[PDB]
């Protein structure tokens, strides 16, 4: 996050950081109280075996605890038509053993409806721990940005990425730069305000650079699986 | 004279703000600065007392807290040049020709740019060597300004990609920030210090393209086998200054025989007959 502000202890109960080897690596988001969103980059075969794997939530400063006070992961299941050349279907789901009652500062987000006729230049928000300015170091505190949504169009520019934007990925942030998430931020929870309501459209899945001009953020569409995501439902029981 | 000058020019309009036409008979100022261009057959309603058109921000501002006059007159067709010229230093530093368009057309920008004095619409070729897709041309920039800013960077699995700043042209850019050409509006009474120019048509010495300068229109200014011309009129000082006029009821009365008149003859008064008589004992001074 760069150009953002230090995120206060509000309302953002939709940010769980999956922690490997006792360090941070990615985050990730969470729908109901039984499975967790996040990037499938992060899955690749030497990152295997999830059961050395722990979920943190509602924890702002990432220093509470040392190996312990954790959830494990059961199972982690990928994207089946994944490639890692263009990076196609950047969505995972991790499983926890645990019931995850709901408490204070503990609320999931609601899947988008299709249907939703989003504007195109709609405000979003981002936030993660990822680099302070340029290929920097883990932010210790919890930062959020503000970006802008841009059409698909404008975004398949030969100046910008020459057409290397999938049907099923989106494009966002501001063209002029400064306002970009660096190395770190994979997953992120990407809300938009609708119905007065959080409506989560948004997956990190890779980029180039951060704060740069004609670099802007690109995201995962996951609109067009989320009926898969209900499709592992049907693997749940 | 103000009757004089009405006269012997076609007068179609005429309109002073902030002063009046009746004072003027017998007054007096310090300094006059006029300002004179034809009027394209696009913009009339640009020459009004107050607009934020292009005229106003790259051809010329008229200040309103001051008093000063605007006339359109007209000019006959024949016997009649119009000298269309850029002013720009660093448009023609780089080897700007000149317009060639046809004639009784006046040019008009559309949007003023400018640039400081570190700036070269040219890239270092030691650095676009490692360049595959966008590759700019290249060339070598005169020493005390730097060479055009490109980064190579990679997104997915493109290693020689390198991106330049003002893209795709300064007019409509992406990103205002990262080029030096930045818009600009004309202040009362200067000029603008130039044009556009488009990097990718630039680059032997850097030359850019002559279809590469962005932000002109041309435009005739035949009306009724006449050119209409607009000219501007402030007077500086006012009720003094060594600069009047002889508007007053002093006007080159003429001369009467028979009754005896008052006498303002060269400091001299009185009164008496005239009369006719051929003399020729005067001189010059006498």
């Amino acid at each position: 996050i760069v150009g953002g502000e230090s995120a206060l202890p509000g309302a953002w109960p939709w940010q769980v950081s999956l922690h490997v080897q006792n360090v941070h690596v990615c985050g990730g988001s969470i729908i109901t109280p039984e499975w967790i969103v996040t990037a499938a980059h992060c899955v690749e075969k030497p990152l295997n075996n999830p059961w050395h794997w722990t979920a943190f939530a509602g924890i702002l400063r990432q220093s509470f605890m040392f190996y312990g006070a954790g959830y494990q992961v059961e199972k982690v299941i990928s994207h089946p038509n994944y490639d890692s050349k263009t990076k196609n279907n950047d969505i995972a789901l991790m499983k926890l053993q645990k019931p995850l009652t709901f408490n204070d500062l503990v609320k999931p987000v609601c899947l988008p409806n299709p249907g939703m006729m989003l504007q195109p230049e709609q405000l979003c928000w981002i936030s993660g721990w990822g680099a302070t300015e340029e290929k920097g170091k883990t932010s210790e505190v919890l930062n959020a940005a503000k970006v802008l949504l841009i059409e698909t169009q404008r975004c398949n520019s030969r100046y910008v990425y020459d057409n290397l934007i999938t049907p099923a990925m989106i494009c966002a942030g501001f063209l002029q730069g400064n306002v970009d998430s660096c190395q770190g931020d994979s997953g992120g929870p990407l809300v938009t305000s609708k119905n007065n309501i959080w409506w989560l459209i948004g997956d990190t899945s890779w980029g180039s650079g951060c704060a740069k001009a004609y670099r802007p953020g690109v995201y995962g569409n996951v609109m067009v699986f989320t009926d898969w995501i209900y499709r592992q439902m049907r693997a749940d029981g | 004279n103000l009757s004089t000058l009405l006269r012997l020019v076609h007068v179609d309009s005429f309109s002073c703000n902030n002063l009046d036409k009746s004072k003027i008979f017998g007054s007096c100022f310090n300094s006059i600065t006029v300002d004179k261009f034809a009027i394209p057959n696009r913009r009339r309603d640009d020459l009004q007392l107050g607009s934020s058109g292009f005229l106003q921000s790259s051809n010329y501002k008229i200040d309103i807290s001051s008093s000063s006059c605007q006339l359109y007159y007209s000019l006959p067709l024949v016997n009649v040049t119009i000298n269309n010229f850029n002013p720009s230093s660093w448009n023609r530093r780089y080897g700007f020709g000149s317009f060639n368009l046809s004639s009784y057309d006046v040019v008009y920008s559309d949007h003023c740019f400018s640039v400081n004095s570190d700036f070269c619409p040219c890239a270092d070729p030691s650095v676009v060597n490692s360049c595959a897709k966008s590759k700019p041309p290249s060339a070598i920039c005169p020493a005390g300004t730097k060479y055009r800013h490109c980064d190579l960077d990679t997104t997915l699995y493109v290693k020689n990609w390198c991106r330049c700043s003002c893209l795709p042209d300064p007019i409509s850019t992406y990103s205002p920030n990262t080029c030096p050409q930045k818009k600009v509006v004309v202040g009362i009474g200067e000029h603008c210090p130039g044009l556009g120019i488009n990097e990718e048509k630039c680059g032997s010495s850097c030359f850019c393209s002559p279809d590469a300068f962005l932000g002109w229109s041309f435009d005739s200014c035949i009306s009724n086998n006449r050119c209409n011309i607009f000219s501007n009129f402030i007077f500086n000082g006012i009720n003094s200054g060594t600069t009047c006029s002889n508007d007053l009821l002093y006007s080159n009365t003429e001369i009467s025989t028979g009754v005896c008149v008052n006498y303002d003859l060269y400091g001299i008064t009185g009164q008496g007959i005239f009369k006719e008589v051929s003399a020729a004992y005067y001189n010059n001074w006498q």
